[PDB]
């Protein structure tokens, strides 16, 4: 019975205890944050080719 | 009407200051999976509040049941106040 002195708690249940979530990124909240950013750019830049500017507000000629 | 509620989207905490080990491993953990998954809902909502492209079919759903308002057997312009205000008119004169 050598094996009851042994840790009973396993490697496998310390690896998923301490690695419990996989962690969040660095880069993750800036491709996010630059793709949502880019839509922002789109619409309401005056300079973009696709603007809400002739849309929303028509025009008057 | 997207603006206003981008600019409580502005006012949001910037959650990726606790992103590091040290967050990580004083956190209880599943008030870390609340946290990730908190970070993970404000990336739903300023996804969709910045689609602003899908703001103009949002307007046609709006247009076609106004504009069958304005088809009015009466008039375009006709309301309760008016139609009220005309009745006694209609009711208070004789016959």
């Amino acid at each position: 019975d050598r094996v009851l002195s042994l840790p009973a708690v396993s490697k496998n249940q310390v690896l998923e205890n301490v690695f419990h979530t996989a962690p969040k990124a660095p880069v993750e909240h800036l491709e996010k944050m630059v793709s949502a950013n880019s839509k922002v750019y789109d619409a309401l830049n005056l300079q973009s080719k696709r603007v809400l500017i002739w849309q929303v507000k028509p025009a008057l000629f | 009407l997207s603006n206003e509620r981008y600019q409580l989207l502005s006012q949001w905490p910037d959650f990726t200051t606790m992103y590091g080990k040290d967050f990580y491993y004083r956190a209880h953990p599943e008030d870390l999976k609340k946290f990730y998954d908190a970070a993970d809902e404000y990336y739903k909502l300023y996804e969709t509040v910045t689609e602003f492209d899908s703001l103009s079919a949002l307007a046609s759903q709006v247009v076609p049941n106004y504009a069958a308002r304005r088809r009015s057997t009466v008039h375009p312009a006709i309301g309760s106040t008016v139609a009220d205000g005309a009745f006694t008119n209609f009711l208070l004169s004789k016959q």
